[PDB]
């Protein structure tokens, strides 16, 4: 049975001058930059550390060009805490994302930055 | 962020 | 009662290099360049005119400065075919959005450019 | 670029006997009968002010004749303390709703007079 | 352990003048007022007839005197075709209810007659 | 007017070794097995009393003979305390459910026993 | 950093005896029983291959024991074609559970067998 | 429509 | 639990 | 409330 | 795009 | 299906 590989990233979101900074840690709890590399099929999940006090929950992630085929798909928790992408690793290329949430503060969805 | 794809 | 100013754009998505292109018209059917502009307390809204087949729909409105008090609320019809934005004018200056969309080839959420 | 109106009406919900009532205020504060009239394409925004305890939300605004072209759209904010009707003002005549809220004390849906 | 009784009522939206008709059936398709008496604990069940074009299905059921404790509950399909009260009939007196409906021409709610 | 039978169970739930066991009471409070016989067309109605502290609410009933005809129809309240299902006993034999809640700690599904 | 294992089946559902039968496949399409052992953390995805014409979407996966801390998290798609388990592999032991799907014939869920 | 309860 | 249909 | 469209 | 507010 | 955890 074919396997791949998991990838693991914390979004870790607090306030400065009253809006969000997101910052990445890896597996090992070090501050990353927070990109990933994918060189087989497989996941990438995203777990949200919300230090905000703002309410933030994903509700999914945000492409611009989301027809690029780098990313498969999306899956999303219940609770808004994670997301996971899938990525079969077949179209070689790059692509660029903002994950996408709400907050308990306001109706304005907020986006991590381009 | 962004998500860089080499395929095998 | 005082009233304010009701503003309004058509949002026309097309693809392009297989990826989205919005092109953005004014109430007389005009290609406008995007940007509105708010002098009094009012509304802004945004009609969808999906060109593609990709079944798009408004999902929300996102911003990386959701707090930063320009926008108040942003309001969504059912059927993912206007987004409102509520704008009260008390807070001076400039807010970058981007549109939030899902559509029905993927469960990749579409982003208008940042 | 074509523009209109933007009109606004807080619905303040209070109870009396244990059940809702209804008072509007305008953009002066001011108690008013509710009702608004349309002399051009805009928008109407009701701002929700719950004094309840009954946990009221905005699920949407109802229509006995739903099909009689006064009102074109009803947008809903996220959190349900906004809708927004859009009034494109070309049938003339006028028509009667009801908001329709949930809450917080049982699953039955509440709703304005008549 | 003590049961009560299960009533049922179709619901029969149809045109006229461009606007719906409620028209209640009963078991037997026979054409009736529509209102239902209850004498002890037990449930009654709206089956949704929309012989319309308009798509519509059932939100919830809508009540001015929402706290008035007539109706216990209101429980409702995933399809949108039945909603189910359940009336412990422990508080005597009358209610009177609108259906809420979502339909696929427009974003309004309908009702059914106050 | 047909009528029919209305039988209710409260599906009371508490915790053992952590996790969950469903004990079912009938409309005199008394332990009963939980299973049901329908003797004529009717509803059933079930009411959650979640003793977990888990947050537990019901989101469906579900069967590994989804479409044996022994069950018509579930409706679920929009708070998760209540499922009813419809069964017109026109189909003989016997269906076995589960109920289906999420809950608050996790993610996962909480489902009875099968 | 460190990654985990990204496993994969798909869910193949057909009618036999008018019923579900749930079919597992491997990544290179061969016939499994469908468990999978974990031995690190990571995740498993489940792909649904719905070959009936029942409508079958995922809305969850369910769990008798829903908090022995085997699986961590469920995430799933917007369009109800995958389902993905995080497992980060920290406390052992074994856990059964039940896919959980809508289905567009009736308003009951569909469960695999327990 | 209505309901009339006659507990 | 279980629904046992009896019909008439 | 009501709604009174008044068409220019 | 944005949206500019002038007070 | 089952999960089977290895630690
Ligand atoms: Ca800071
Ligand atoms: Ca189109
Ligand atoms: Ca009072
Ligand atoms: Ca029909
Ligand atoms: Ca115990
Ligand atoms: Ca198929």
């Amino acid at each position: 049975a074919p396997q791949g590989l998991a990838q693991f990233i914390k979004v870790n979101v607090t306030l400065e001058n009253g809006e969000p900074v997101f910052i990445y840690t890896d597996a090992n709890g070090q501050v990353c930059q927070g990109d990933i590399t994918v060189t087989q099929a497989g996941t990438i999940t995203y777990l949200l550390n919300d230090q905000t006090l703002k309410g933030l929950k994903f509700v999914g992630v945000g492409f611009v060009t989301p027809f690029d085929g780098i990313i498969d798909a999306v899956t999303i928790s219940s609770d808004g805490m994670l997301v996971q992408l899938v990525d079969l690793d077949k179209t070689p290329g790059t692509t660029k994302f903002q994950f996408v949430l709400s907050n308990t503060a306001n109706t304005l969805l907020v986006l991590s930055p381009d | 962020p962004a998500i860089i794809n080499r395929p095998q």
